[PDB]
């Protein structure tokens, strides 16, 4: 562990360079000393502040609210700097964690670093209101190269079949949920309640994890098959007919 | 040989669209398909993933050639596509050969300088009006025009110039025009009398 | 008299009561965010014109 | 000794705040209570009672002395706590006296040039920071949090700054930094080793 800290007390123009000096120091470590590497940078929003005054300074261009032009061009310098390489075996990963003003998505900050990245987590303030950690909704959530990730030889088969029903599940529960805050207990079906105790279920296992455990893929995959169990296997529609052949009688 | 990438090509005489382009997708085909000389555009946010449109339509397609020019995307995506294209193959003359044997692609990542931005694609459509000038249907494909507004938007601010509206200058829509003009069936300048087309599609990142 | 009265009153009741739950769950969120959206639109531009007239004013430095 | 306002004098480390900070009242010092040394917010407008909290941290709790700071005061506050000084007193012996021996009062109002009115609240924490070097216990009150904003915007105002948001300068987070992170429990800086902490409670007026 090497920190590049950045205390509020230091100069505004400083922050400017601590993220290229983090970056730089990693790329030595991964394509130097061949090692992997993890880089963690905290509160973009501070950093893109910083930008926007320093652009400010000279009177530039804006954009949308007022923050700088080029700061796409800037954020994909920073962002870029990243992946594998031929010839060697070490890599960079990063997970830059950023701050979201207002909880409004289509600000340019965050717009921005979703352009410029291939996925989203979205820690969500309503689950952290019911006081469930970590407080993480899946609905937003993407990982785009999970397409490559998984499958077997990785974990197993069915895995990919399992993450993409479940997500129809939770989405047609979310919907059902928003039916039934309108509609009323006569206008829903039981198909309606069958969705609403997945979400019971799901919310109220799945999700909740504990700080200190560390899981394993495979029981992640059980109880994932645990939950698909609920419903009747016709009404899976995205899922083939041989992976209902293959696990659902188990 | 050598050519100003600016200036437009002279051709014989524009020709009608006859016939069709193949499309990979079931939808946008029954309901909305473009003609083999056509324009389209495929706008969106991020979250979508228009590559994977992109990419399903340069993998199956009834043309002779095929362009992919990228302008401030991910460097995955290049990754991709140099990794996966040289393992599919069709023929229709007996021995089965790489599709990347029909394929020539411009590169330019997000990380990349500003105007080579520009550079990629005024290359790419040049390439393909050359590639039309030999008899063949050829496709052409973008990625992320909005990029390359973004950095004429950035060079013209740093030259003092007045903004016209969001900051972009005034010409980008007449440039617009320019480049998504040149294409659709033509007849080609030449004795032999042979005769090519250019289909065009864009992607916009608003 | 009064059993027919009495089932004849809820037809009306739940009627009223899913009005009444529409206007309070649909009609009143969708209009505070575009509510919201046009504000801050209109900041936007008035900005942008500001911009304008600081830059020109710029100029008329020299 | 005379010390500039714009640097912050040292200390030769910082501690964790580890203590409560008492309140009068067991409503909000059971359900939610304050660190001593911390940084905290409460709401508060015209009619609602605000000078409650005041005179409840300055009579019942354990810090050492209040400096009130706020922007566009009215004399009706200065009156109330001159009064207050000997009605409002402390029996820490079993003896009242007057609790002006315990303040420091600092307010500009309206009138004031912007200048001063932005001064009053850098003034106000160079006081509480030479008091806390002494080894006793603070709280200022930076009270008129909102009407402060204002200022910084009214200063912004005479040097054609970009507006950032609404006529906010960029150096708005800044100045927000360089205020708000100045507090905390700090070990002295000397030979018989004091201890002591500057709380801040800036009174948000939405």
């Amino acid at each position: 562990v090497c920190l590049f800290l950045n205390l509020a007390n230091d100069p505004t123009i400083e922050r400017i360079i601590t993220p290229r000096l983090a970056l730089t120091t990693a790329e030595f470590l991964a394509y130097q000393c061949e090692k992997h590497v993890l880089v963690i940078l905290t509160d973009m929003s501070s950093y893109a502040e910083a930008l926007r005054e320093v652009s400010a300074a000279r009177e530039e261009v804006p954009g949308r609210r007022g923050f700088p032009g080029y700061m796409y061009t800037d954020l994909a310098t920073i962002y870029e700097r990243a992946g594998r390489v031929e010839g060697r075996n070490g890599s960079i990963t990063q997970i830059p964690i950023l701050t979201m003003p207002n909880d409004d998505i289509t600000h340019p900050i965050p717009d921005l670093t979703g352009y410029i990245t291939e996925g989203q987590i979205y820690v969500d303030r309503q689950l952290h209101n019911r006081q469930i950690y970590p407080p993480i909704n899946v609905l937003p959530s993407l990982s785009r190269l999970m397409k490559s990730a998984i499958g077997e030889g990785m974990t197993r088969k069915d895995h990919a079949d399992v993450s993409n029903q479940l997500y129809a599940c939770y989405a047609i529960g979310k919907d059902v949920q928003a039916m039934k805050a309108v509609v009323g207990e006569e206008a829903l079906t039981s198909d309606d309640l069958l969705y609403l105790e997945f979400l019971q279920k799901f919310e109220k296992n799945f999700i909740t994890q504990g700080p200190y455990e560390n899981r394993t893929v495979y029981e992640t995959l059980d109880i994932g098959w645990q939950l698909l169990r609920i419903f009747p296997k016709e009404m899976l529609k995205r899922i083939p007919q041989s992976t209902l052949s293959e696990f659902y009688p188990r | 040989q050598v050519w100003p990438v600016r200036q437009v090509r002279p051709v014989t005489e524009k020709l009608p669209a006859n016939h069709p382009l193949l499309t990979g997708q079931r939808v946008l085909d029954a309901l909305f398909p473009c003609v083999q000389g056509g324009t389209t555009a495929i706008p969106g946010a991020f979250g979508c993933g228009k590559t994977v449109i992109s990419q399903s339509l340069s993998k199956y397609s009834n043309s002779d050639v095929i362009i992919y020019v990228g302008c401030g995307e991910r460097g995955n995506e290049m990754s991709e596509v140099l990794r996966d294209f040289p393992e599919l193959t069709m023929e229709v003359d007996g021995k089965v050969e790489s599709i990347m044997k029909r394929t020539a692609l411009v590169a330019n990542t997000s990380n990349m300088p500003v105007a080579a931005r520009e550079a990629s694609i005024y290359t790419g459509i040049t390439l393909s009006e050359y590639f039309r000038d030999m008899g063949y249907h050829v496709s052409m494909m973008a990625d992320s025009t909005s990029r390359w507004a973004e950095a004429l938007r950035e060079i013209s601010g740093r030259l003092a110039e007045m903004p016209a509206d969001s900051g972009y200058p005034a010409y980008l829509g007449a440039r617009l025009a320019s480049f998504y003009e040149r294409a659709g069936r033509v007849k080609c300048l030449g004795n032999p009398e042979r005769e090519g087309s250019v289909s065009i599609v864009g992607a916009v990142s608003p | 008299s009064l059993q027919t009265s009495f089932v004849t009153l809820d037809e009306a009741i739940k009627i009223t009561n899913r009005r009444v739950n529409a206007i309070e769950h649909v009609i009143i969120p969708r209009i505070e965010r575009t509510l919201a959206y046009i504000i801050t639109e209109l900041d936007e531009r008035e900005r942008e014109e500001f911009y304008r007239l600081k830059k020109i004013q710029e100029k008329k430095k020299i």
